[PDB]
């Protein structure tokens, strides 16, 4: 999960 | 009596970084689905908000250390933190003549009752608007609303942080450049740092109030609906 803040954080 | 280069190096890197995610044109606004004036307005704020959550996150990569956080305390730090940091940086588009957010156009001018429209109460609203009212009145330099930011941010307080320390220290070398900006730089600030921690306690406050009320919204699917993938990963409940 928070699979959109990991690649938004690179 | 003076700031170090470390210490105004940091100020400068975060400045620099909110003029990166702040965009003063708001030319972007007209991407988000329109303003409509039962929850006719949930469609744009939802949008403006998940824009605004990614302006966040671009700071908060820029906050010297934040990087070097482990990626979960990053998201923890972010979960915990996006909304009030949102808070805090609408007060550049906040008018106390208006008491409104004014977003260049008079279609992205939010008054109170467009927010009700969203799914929020007075119980949110009312010490929102007071917040904002009395954070413009500090008539903050930028650098001063900058750190604030960052020190919000970075508070080691926060549920899910694992590297306690870590945050700890860094937010202890954020609020010392504040200090001691505003001891050197602000003219009849005796009193400013104070009033700048009390509005991360009225934070906290409106963090708890905003969470309770997007839990209605969200338990409802066909409001949920309206949100956008990048709102309900970080306003929801995942670990
Ligand atoms: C967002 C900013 C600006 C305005 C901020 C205001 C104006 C509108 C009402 C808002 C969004 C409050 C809302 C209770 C948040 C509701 C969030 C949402 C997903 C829709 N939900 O329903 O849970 C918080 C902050 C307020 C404009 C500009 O300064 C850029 C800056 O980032």
């Amino acid at each position: 999960r928070h699979k959109i803040l990991h690649r938004l954080l690179q | 009596h003076m700031l170090s280069d470390e210490q105004m190096q940091i100020i400068n890197s975060l400045v620099e970084a909110h003029h990166k995610t702040y965009d003063d044109s708001y030319s972007d606004f007209v991407r988000f689905r329109p303003p409509v004036r039962r929850l006719s307005m949930l469609p744009h704020l939802a949008d403006l908000v998940s824009y605004s959550i990614q302006k966040v996150i671009g700071f908060a990569k820029m906050i010297p250390g934040f990087r070097d956080l482990t990626a979960e305390d990053q998201i923890a730090l972010l979960k915990s933190s996006a909304i009030e940091i949102i808070m805090l940086r609408s007060n550049q588009s906040f008018s106390l003549e208006d008491m409104s957010w004014s977003c260049g156009g008079p279609d992205f001018k939010y008054c109170i009752n467009d927010v009700t429209k969203a799914g929020h109460t007075l119980e949110l609203l009312e010490p929102l608007v007071k917040f904002q009212v009395g954070l413009k009145k500090l008539k903050l330099h930028e650098e001063e609303h900058v750190l604030l930011m960052a020190i919000c941010l970075l508070s080691p307080d926060r549920p899910g942080v694992q590297d306690h320390v870590r945050i700890e220290a860094l937010q202890d070398r954020l609020c010392d450049v504040l200090q001691a900006y505003i001891r050197i730089q602000h003219p009849g600030g005796r009193l400013l740092y104070a009033k700048m921690i009390q509005k991360l306690a009225d934070l906290r406050s409106l963090n708890e109030e905003h969470s309770k009320q997007y839990r209605s919204l969200s338990f409802q699917p066909e409001h949920s609906m309206q949100l956008t993938p990048l709102v309900l990963e970080v306003f929801g409940s995942e670990v």
